[PDB]
RNA sequence: CAGAGUGUAGCUUAACACAAAGCACCCAACUUACACUUAGGAGAUUUCAACUUAACUUGACCGCUCUGACCA
């Protein structure tokens, strides 16, 4: 299962302190990570610039 | 014809691999500043600690017994299917036994923790790449 | 030819969805693990900022402090709401619908006719000369009720194979019985319409393949089948 | 000696593979694979080496040959959400990508389905998991470009 | 004045001794033994032993090893062995299973180290 | 001109054809433990055993001495399972072996062993004191 | 259900007794990892009797595999 290889340490020498955080993705499934600074939760946005030219056009006044 | 020479020499610069960061250690660490206390530990916790390292031993010799297993059980049922296949059709066993052409490339993606939410709107944003480029020079 | 029909079964699993939750002991290797490590790392950037609030208080320019920066980080995340790892499925054990017990791996049973009995199988379809054994297999995911899953057949080797006898009225020298081969494959993505999901399909984990599967045809499921 | 029985006793170099001292290029026979690339990609560092430690130590118990391990470069991505009621993006949070790849080869057909199974069974969370055939594209990727070269071209 | 079997220069170990300390470590058990050149074996402890083994939590950790070096020393010089040789590896040797049976010989009476031939 | 071998010669089973997919020794130690099982056995070639190896009447040496004792290995292996798993029960036994400051009580162990394997080990001494060879030929 | 063989933990024609052994395994540290090495971890005679003894020979007992029957 997924705890075969999950339990685990920075295994570095000298490393800094690292927090675990929640990092949600676009489609809202989280998966714990380990970030730099205590969050608690890390979103990640979705990226205008993918998004195709005809809906940008349309899609320009529903960002609004 | 001075063009032609210069290109035969060229690829005597052998290729040099691309260092890592993950292996570097940043040059921050270093400072003494950024060092934690090191405070000591208790007679208690040390023995927590150990007798729970024990148990963790066998805890994960248990859990290789049941993967060592489950290959021995999967491999045994797929040599019996082999052989009776060969035996009911072996023209159909001959193709069995191919290597598939189509299987890779395969990917595959951790199980997240909490399942996808059907109505949810990230916060828009950019995603900018730091990634440094490292060219060789003779 | 033979007496014995070759016949091509289909695994269709569902590989979980979230990761399994920690056992007692590994809770607490968990824990251990986390500890260790504060105690080998070195300072992060965000502790040494709230070790400067505090010498400022013992002497008596941001405004926001670093316990500061804390508290509007966890009110965050007690707004957002995390997805139910145990879906309302779970709770009505609704086995027809691919939501139910997301962190467990489950197998697609579907229930047939055969001599004029309900008896849970797995799809399968009779071969077709010119087609090989795997061929049969991906054949069985296409003659099913309206679906639109889409599976990755992982090679061409039978898992397994289950062998029946017909009864003595069927049982003749032209068709003693039929051989079944089975075939792994994992559902990318797709699920049975809503017009398919009248019955007849359940969607089972391997402790409870038994419930629905047969003593002798279960004995043989069980063993390609995974249990991690 | 050469006429007593025992000539020979003493006898090793053909024990051992001889070894020579740009790469030649590896493919499989039509029962076999060929050289195989196991890419773990996870954004914790720590689940990626765990994982390709777990998976370098189950081929070593089913005696498949691990040609190489290594890492890739380390990807980083900077996330810049929106600023409330404004227009210009402000940097959230810093997200790296780390890669591990364990090399495999002799990897037989019918076993195939066996190693997958195992190896996508045990993915622990947020690790990625892609399997690709060694190419020349791949070994090259690890190696950096010339930008001179290139030149004259 | 009796003559060690000098030689053996390019292998391991070295037959330049009367007797010999060996300790061998299996998975489940650890054995000492002094034994002569010719291959005999004088005297020997082992964790094998039920005498040994009912005081002994594990027969396969420091004190195991340390509590062979203890016995056989006793052994030892019961029998009238006061010198040998001790021909360990070097991770052997730097391992604390060694180091401590080593010193329980010495602290038993046992030199662990043989004196000269006297050729004249 | 060549003889042919007058037995088996070494690594002769080893399987050429795969090479690479044989179990490879990878450390001294296990190299070493089968060098020197390998040496003990006996070779048609001439060996050093042969010709410093002391020559002893093959025939097992008579046994002129008391019978041994009649014991019970099914009762004797019962209870000492039992003693076993009663002495590593004791928390206190696991916490002095992990930390090293376990000892075993010399007296005891010889007392022990003057009952079990003590006559079987002055045996061995008497042999290679030679007691055996110059006392009852 | 019936017949047949079969039984030490994963392997062993290990086990004379002085003893359930050797190796294969699992964790931690080292190693990018592997390997090595160090320091730790888990353990079996299916069960009960049969003339002293019996992991061993006898019977039952239980498990195991194989074959045939039942068997859509
Ligand atoms: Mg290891």
């Amino acid at each position: 299962d997924s705890s075969r290889a999950s339990l685990t340490r920075v295994h570095r020498q000298a490393y800094a302190r690292l927090y675990p955080v929640l990092l949600v993705k676009q489609d809202g499934s989280t998966i714990h990570i380990r970030y730099r600074e205590p969050r608690r939760m890390l979103a990640m946005p979705i990226d205008l610039d993918t998004l195709s030219p005809e809906e940008r056009r349309a899609r320009l006044r529903k960002r609004e | 014809e001075r063009l032609k020479r210069k290109i035969r020499k060229l690829e005597k610069a052998t290729q040099e691999l691309i260092p890592i960061e993950d292996f570097i250690t940043p040059l921050k660490f270093l400072d003494k500043a950024r060092e934690r206390p090191q405070v000591e530990l208790t007679f208690e916790e040390t023995e927590r600690r150990a007798l729970l390292l024990k148990k963790w031993s066998l805890y994960k010799q248990q859990e290789r017994k049941m993967e060592r297993d489950t290959i021995r059980a999967m491999l045994e049922a797929q040599q019996e299917a082999l052989e009776e296949l060969q035996l009911e059709s072996p023209k159909l066993h001959a193709e069995a036994i191919k290597r598939d052409p189509n299987l890779f490339p395969f990917e595959k993606e951790g199980p997240h923790y909490t399942p996808p939410i059907p109505n949810y709107q990230p916060p828009e944003g950019r995603y900018n790449d730091i990634t440094k480029v490292y060219t060789q020079v003779e | 030819g033979s007496p014995w029909r070759l016949l091509g079964a289909l695994c269709l699993q569902r590989p979980p969805v979230v990761s399994k939750p920690l056992t007692p002991l590994q809770e607490e290797m968990a824990s251990l693990l986390q500890q260790i490590e504060i105690e080998r790392s070195l300072y992060s950037d965000h502790e040494l900022r709230a070790l400067d609030e505090n010498q400022r208080l013992a002497k008596k320019q941001d405004i926001l402090l670093a316990q500061d920066l804390e508290d509007m980080w966890e009110q965050k995340f007690l707004q957002f709401k995390l997805g139910a790892r145990i879906t309302e499925a779970d709770e009505k054990n609704d086995r027809t619908s691919l939501n139910r017990k997301l962190d467990r791996n489950l197998v697609l049973l579907v229930r047939e006719k055969f001599g004029d009995q309900d008896v849970w199988i797995l799809p399968q379809a009779e071969w077709q000369p010119g087609e090989t054994l795997r061929g049969t297999a991906e054949r069985t995911l296409a003659t099913l009720s309206e679906n639109n899953m889409e599976a990755k057949f992982l090679g061409n080797a039978p898992c397994g194979h289950y062998t029946f006898k017909f009864p003595q009225a069927m049982r003749t020298e032209s068709n003693l019985g039929a051989k079944v081969f089975f075939f792994k494959a994992l559902l990318l993505t797709g699920d049975f319409s809503q017009a398919g999901n009248k019955g007849h399909h359940v969607w089972v984990t391997k402790d409870e393949l038994g419930d629905y599967l047969k003593p002798k045809y279960l004995a043989q499921v069980r063993r390609f089948v995974s249990d991690l | 000696y050469k006429t007593k029985p025992t000539h020979g006793i003493g006898k090793y170099k053909h024990l051992i593979k001889a070894e020579e001292p740009v790469r030649a290029i590896n493919l499989g026979t039509d029962y076999e694979y060929g050289v195989l690339n196991i890419h773990l990609t996870a954004y914790d560092m720590t689940l990626a080496e765990s994982y390709a430690q777990y998976v370098h130590n189950l081929c070593n118990s089913l005696s498949i040959k691990v040609e190489e391990s290594y890492a890739m470069p380390t990807k980083t991505i900077e996330v810049l959400q929106l600023q409330d009621q404004g227009s210009k993006m402000l940097l959230d949070s810093v997200l790296t990508t780390h890669e591990r790849v364990v090399q495999i080869s002799g990897l037989s057909a019918t076993f195939a389905e066996i190693f997958l199974e195992i190896i996508q069974s045990s993915l622990p969370e947020g690790v990625r998991l892609s399997v690709k055939e060694h190419t020349e594209e791949d070994f090259k990727g690890r190696f950096k470009a010339r930008p001179e070269l290139e030149e004259l071209l | 004045v009796a003559r060690k079997e000098r030689g053996w220069r390019t292998v391991f170990p070295s037959r330049e001794f009367w007797h010999r300390l060996r300790v061998i470590r299996t998975q489940h058990h650890v054995e000492a033994l002094v034994e002569h050149q010719n291959g005999k074996v004088v005297v020997s402890a082992s964790t094998r032993e039920w005498a040994i083994k009912k005081h002994l939590y594990s027969t396969r950790n420091v004190v195991a090893c340390e509590s062979i070096g203890r016995v056989l020393a006793q052994r030892c010089l019961e029998a009238g062995i006061n010198f040998m040789v001790y021909q360990p590896t070097p991770w052997e040797a730097a391992s604390d299973s060694m180091k401590r049976l080593q010193s329980a010989m010495t602290e038993g009476g046992v030199v662990l180290r043989e004196p000269q031939r006297i050729y004249e | 001109r060549r003889t042919p071998p007058l037995g088996p010669m070494p690594n002769s089973d080893i399987d050429l054809s795969n090479l690479e997919r044989l179990e490879k020794y990878r450390s001294f130690d296990r190299y070493r433990r089968r060098a020197e099982q390998e040496a003990q056995a006996p070779h048609w070639w001439r060996t050093y055993r042969e010709y410093f190896g002391e020559k002893t009447d093959p025939k097992e040496k008579i046994d002129i001495g008391l019978p041994p004792p009649k014991v019970s290995r099914t009762q004797q292996l019962l209870e000492r399972k039992q003693a076993i798993q009663e002495l590593r029960a004791n928390v206190e036994e696991e916490r002095a072996a992990r930390l090293r400051t376990a000892s075993v009580p010399l007296d005891a162990v010889r007392a022990e062993w003057e009952r079990t394997c003590g006559p079987y080990h002055k045996q061995r001494l008497a042999e290679y004191y030679g007691l055996y060879r110059d006392l009852f030929h």
